[PDB]
């Protein structure tokens, strides 16, 4: 916020990037990023999105769900291809992880009435088709094929298919170290959830703020301008927006009216 | 198409491949819009119905519109059969018989009898009737393919007036109606859904103002 | 090809390179799609069997379809030879006997034989028969090259009806059968294989409704 | 259009697809600029008013220009009707009265009427009047589409003067003014908005210094 | 090229630049393959030997094949001289003797001699003999340019049979042999050189059948 | 343009769109290199001045050169008016009066007057005078866009002499001087601005040796 | 250029812009290689010397070749002047004297002189002489453009003989000599400079062997 | 020069460029490109 609003505006005028990118790059709340994006005439939540895939192994069907922001994996083999078991797995993963949007692909079992009722009860919006993220399409299939590679390797040291599959997915989630960062998928997903909690705390702090019409003065001019919408107050200054322009003014040059 | 020799007579000629290639590429590269109506009419001038149906069938994609226009062609053929009396009985030799609903559509008439119809005395403009049927069908198709209506047009708070008026007139052209209601709409509706500043400006301008004054005053 | 002469005797005309270039590029470009069926018939109007063979041999790759059409040409030439009675008696000057199964294909017959057959009164429609044989061969090739059936098309719960109807008609044209069966399937499978909301809308609309009514009602 | 034959009378033919394709592509690729004003005339020599309207209607987008030119055509038609009064009374056989305001636009006249009027004795330059009305409409539309005036052009602190004077002249041509005003602005405006070094060099050159000496002095 | 006027005489003309440009481009981008053999025969109808040699010399690259075809032309000219009776001595007025070995190649005979021979009574098909010599040369050239033989091709474990049979027929078409052995080999080893699963499927289908069934069964 | 009719008399015609499109694109694409001077005379032969103006006005940008050529045309017209006195008095029809400074440029003369001047006996090559004025304007445009003079080209220490002589002649063709000075400079500068080995070879060859022997002996 | 009219006398024709564009692009883009020499004769048949000069001077770059060609044209003009003495005396009625050295180049003669000379009886093929002079210039410029001779070409041991014999033929056809000398070269050097294994194989095969068995002898 | 600068920026991350007071290095296009890319400028080496 140390003159980062002007930098974000220049970056959005030259690139028109995603609001979260500007928020993370310049350490800004998502509200100012969203308003800067909306200020653009040619422009108009990664966590909580999961992708489900089905595979055939040993003549049996296995369903695997994977996160997009962290890539956490869950997998289970189903005795028979029915929508009831997929609905059961969906409600179990809803009751185990915070799920907001379930993304899938085209499938007869995905369009069943049972899964629709299950997702309607949980309030989770479900859809299928092109992935929401324009990138990372290959991540899901690469992770699936890595799991397929490891299940065959660890099958010889197991007595049952389900136990072997679960051990393989446990190894992939925990005992498989990645590249950048070099830690478990559980660690990255818990960090993502923690940052989501912190951003929700920021959201409720912003919710504490309300209309609170504020008048402002610039460069000690004799005139008083306004009204302007209050955005944030802190560090002896107040950042506000008006006429699609966001600016920070010292408190000594502003007044707040209930 | 049927073309006239230099100080000669009317003779038939094969369709140039470039004409049909340009037609199909402009159809597939440009979305359906009223401006394609003149483009079709400027290329099929003096063309036999056989050329018309060969040009129509070569279009790839959006075959639902093709089926709809074929259905409208069939219903127009039925209308022609039902309103124009069917001349029953064998006509005397030497005169070409009345074209049927299939004959105008080109589904049963070969090129020889098409030329005979063209050279018949008095001339029989069956090709022109089929062309106007195709024009009506394409008008229905472009009415179908209209992205939105006209009463819901609204100028955005940051939307420039130039783009707003351009899209308003685009949709107005996309609308199929009489000229009087078109004039009424272009005189009343556009000012109602403008930005407040230019709305008050045009209200100050008052009635009987040409659009050039409105657009010059709305700048800024 | 065989071009009619202005109040004279018709003479052989050289093949323009434009037609060959356009044919080869359109064949190599997209696919063995049904839209090539009319295009071909537009590029071979009144052409000799030698010209048809020259056009056929210009293609590059996809020789399996070439083998298919050659085998079908051989079998239908044998059928034509077995059904048409063998000509008997002396052949007068200025006339020629009925073309053989190899002659209609143009593999052995020379251009002079084709010109003589064309100038013979009445003209022999050998070129037209060979063209319709090629049309049947291309139809069966397109039948083979369709990687989908008509009864397997499904519409997604949020999939718009537009592309659903589009693909339905694409597969309908890709499928070859009697016209009555096509009408029955386009009247039944359309309503029977849609989303529940538009399915009940169509059931409310009743049978025999035009496709424009159903496409306007299913909007939303 | 209507062009002469080989030692024969004037004959009518359809507009060549190449000409209209080039016109529409140069309209879409290049924005409304003065250089399109003469080009259009080079593409509209001896063209009937119906052909002019057909060429006009194929333009895609920028419908505000179309509305402006239609309004100007209507007002010029009214002016022509009021200045040249509509004569009353029957017309002698073999002759037709002068074209009306609706007739020049082609909305109420067929192609046969245009052909009869163009070749009539004395000749009727209805197409030429329509062309000049279109020229006036193009002049006012290029006045509209110019986004910058001529008094707000300043050379950069170290920008090369070549493109500066080039764009200055380009904007000057698109300005509707008088000859003496153009002379005054090309004598005074350019020197008041130049870099100090060669602008003082120009002031040393005195009045009447043509652009060759000024450009050879401002080198480097 | 030399062309016959409608109901008139035979007049020599220069080769259009379009034909030569298309020929050189297709030679450059489509390096010698069987399908180029018909292309030449489509671009050499009614052409003098001088035109044939001119369009032959315009090729760029692969001059080894050009020298091979030049040598074959020379040896065929020698064979024609040694077989056809070479006449000498007096020549009847209004006529000229048949072209010699150097004349058919066009190395020594002037263009006027070719023009006179083409229009002679009876006409001399020297150009057609030169064309068929070039055809034989191209056949042996494409035989030389074969990437591999026909009895060594196999099908990969992850290779569908479609492109397998495509390349099989592509290599088979490049074989200069009798049709009977071609049919014999295309009925036996086409399955013997495939993947074991579809191999056993075809074997269960029966020894020999129509290839459409053998490809529909092998689908998937 | 003015094109001779088929075995007939000279008739007026409009400029084909293809020629003007090619001219404008080739002018705007690369640069104002001297090679535009010949190509211009390859596209404006036997053309009336108004068509020259139409071709001139279609240039996109580069208005400084347009002002240059307009001013030079005006001053040349003034010189023509002052050197050639005005012939007053009654003028017989068919052979109009002497063109003025504005009539030669075609800004006031109409198509009929230009046709009359073209068909006038004795001939009036006013179009040729305007063309040569345009040639002078193009020469001074090349002078404007000349990157540098000839007096500073020096061959690189290891650069091959081929590129050196090529660029030397490229700059030479753009120079404006008399033929004798050009011969002197091409005799002197080439030997005075070469590498030590090439210049020692040159001086061993001595004076009077053409560039052929020079650059066949300096090879290596 | 110069083309005879159908059922009429020869008439002057303007130069096609497409021909000039194709010529200049094919000259500039590929190379200064022998295959462009025949192409020139394809694009220069029946043209005035002015047309040849315009075609020559429109090339961009390689101005050293243009200077060499101009100098050789001047020296051939001097040769023509010395072989044919300048005939003095009055000009024959309707029979202009034979072109001088500067007249064949076209630098001092107006187009009307060549137009009269082409149609004069007896015909004067001065344009053909100029074309042959240009051909000689092209031959010498393509000789000097060849970077390597044929007496120093050697085959590397680590590449197939295919490209070696290809480049050997490239260098052989790029050199101008007698036909018998070329035959001796292609009989001796093709085997005297091959790889040792292929050399011994061909020595075992013996002399008098065609190139086909030579290339099929040591494949790989 | 501006074209080369923007190409090298697109191929590698550059935050500062050391050039002299040459006209080409200080040209309007080069300055516009470097300011658009957010690259600091330092004259004199
Ligand atoms: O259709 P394409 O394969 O793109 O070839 C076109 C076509 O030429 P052809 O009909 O001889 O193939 C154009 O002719 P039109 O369709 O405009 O009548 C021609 O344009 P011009 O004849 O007006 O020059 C154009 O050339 P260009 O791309 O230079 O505009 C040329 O393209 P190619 O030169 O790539 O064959
Ligand atoms: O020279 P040709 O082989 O006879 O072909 C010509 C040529 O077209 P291309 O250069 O694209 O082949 C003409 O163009 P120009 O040479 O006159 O510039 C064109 O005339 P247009 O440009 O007016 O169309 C004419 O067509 P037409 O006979 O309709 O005038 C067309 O002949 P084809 O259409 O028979 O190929
Ligand atoms: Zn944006």
């Amino acid at each position: 916020f140390l003159d980062g609003i002007d930098k974000a505006q220049e970056e959005h005028e030259k690139y028109h990037s995603n609001w979260r990118a500007m928020a993370s790059d310049f350490n800004l709340p998502p509200v100012v990023a969203k308003e800067i994006v909306a200020s653009c005439d040619k422009c108009q939540c990664s966590p909580g999105i999961w992708q489900l895939n089905c595979t055939h192994l040993e003549g049996k069907v296995i369903l695997v769900a994977v996160h997009v922001a962290s890539g956490y994996i869950e997998a289970e083999v189903i005795p028979a291809e029915t929508g009831q078991e997929t609905a059961y797995f969906l409600l179990k993963l809803a009751g185990r992880w915070p799920v907001k949007t379930v993304h899938t692909n085209n499938g007869s079992n995905f369009t069943s009435t049972t899964v629709k009722a299950a997702c309607w009860w949980a309030g989770i919006k479900q859809e299928f088709g092109i992935p929401y993220n324009p990138q990372s399409q290959g991540v899901i299939e690469s992770m699936n094929k890595e799991l397929k590679k490891i299940i065959g390797q660890v099958r010889d040291q197991a007595e049952h298919l389900k136990t072997a599959v679960q051990m393989a997915v446990f190894i992939h989630n925990f005992k498989r170290k990645g590249g950048i960062g070099g830690y478990s998928a559980g660690e990255r997903i818990v960090d993502i959830i923690a940052t989501d909690i912190q951003t929700k705390e920021l959201q409720k702090q912003i919710t504490k703020i309300q209309n609170f019409r504020v008048y402002y003065r610039d460069s000690r001019d004799p005139v008083w301008k306004g009204p302007a919408k209050l955005l944030w107050k802190g560090e002896g200054a107040v950042v506000i927006q008006d006429n699609s322009d966001i600016k920070v003014v010292p408190r000594r040059k502003a007044k707040i009216i209930r | 198409p049927i073309v006239q020799n230099l100080q000669g007579q009317m003779v038939h000629q094969a369709i140039s491949p470039r004409t049909l290639n340009a037609w199909v590429k402009v159809v597939e590269e440009k979305a359906f819009s009223p401006e394609v109506i003149p483009m079709f009419s400027a290329l099929s001038e003096g063309a036999t119905p056989q050329d018309l149906n060969t040009m129509l069938n070569t279009v790839g994609g959006h075959q639902a519109a093709m089926q709809m226009l074929k259905e409208t062609i069939n219903e127009e053929a039925a209308e022609w059969d039902r309103l124009h009396p069917v001349h029953a009985g064998p006509i005397a030799p030497g005169q070409m018989r009345e074209p049927r609903g299939s004959d105008i559509a080109g589904t049963t008439s070969t090129l020889q009898e098409q030329i005979g119809w063209m050279t018949h005395n008095p001339p029989i403009p069956v090709g022109e009737i089929y062309k106007r049927w195709i024009i009506l069908g394409l008008n229905k198709i472009v009415r179908m393919y209209s992205p939105t209506s006209i009463l819901d047009i609204r100028q955005g708070p940051k939307e420039p007036f130039r783009d707003y008026v351009d899209r308003f007139y685009k949709t107005l052209r996309a609308e199929q109606a009489s000229q009087e209601v078109k004039n009424w709409m272009t005189e009343t509706l556009l000012v109602q859904n403008a930005n407040p500043d230019c709305k008050t400006i045009l209200k100050a301008l008052g009635p009987g103002a040409t659009l050039e004054e409105m657009m010059t005053a709305c700048q800024g």
